[PDB]
């Protein structure tokens, strides 16, 4: 892939 | 509700948000900084109306979120985002909206808070955090 990419925590809240 | 996802970005300027004491968290917007200058996200609006404006001034890049922190809880049959609390490297900003539900925190020791993604209906119904270095 040609998109780059970054460290994602969560979600919080609705399932 | 409807999902959203800002992406990443070089930090964060500005966050616009509003609650309303008996619910929770309704609209949200940020101010992000890319590359030295403001980017001005898409403004992440509740479905209704009725809530309290709040605006979250940063003075980047000196100022920078260190700890994000909330509650969850049911609103109407809904788990939703009910409280927010931003806490800076200089100041506290929040809590805003209503502090009852379960607990949240994010204190970051070595990082940044770069990008946002959530989704918001009636209430923000969920919400994630892009980090780096
Ligand atoms: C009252 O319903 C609306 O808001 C809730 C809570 O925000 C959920 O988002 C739901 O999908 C949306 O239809």
């Amino acid at each position: 892939s040609g998109k780059s990419q970054t460290v994602i925590v969560g979600p919080w809240g609705a399932k | 509700g409807k999902a959203f996802d800002d992406g990443a970005f070089t930090g964060i300027r500005e966050i616009n948000l509003s609650y309303n004491k008996e619910t929770a968290i309704g609209d949200f917007q940020v101010v992000y900084d890319l590359n030295g200058s403001p980017y001005v996200g898409q403004n992440h609006s509740s479905f209704i109306s009725g809530f309290t404006p709040v605006k979250i001034s940063l003075d980047f890049p000196s100022e920078y979120i260190t700890e994000v922190s909330g509650y969850t809880g049911n609103v109407s049959g809904y788990v939703v985002v009910r409280s927010l609390t931003f806490k800076t490297n200089k100041k506290t900003y929040g809590p805003y909206g209503v502090t009852s539900g379960t607990p949240f925190n994010l204190p970051i020791e070595n990082g940044l808070i770069v990008g946002f993604k959530g989704s918001i209906g009636y209430w923000m119904d969920y919400f994630s955090m892009y980090l780096s270095l």
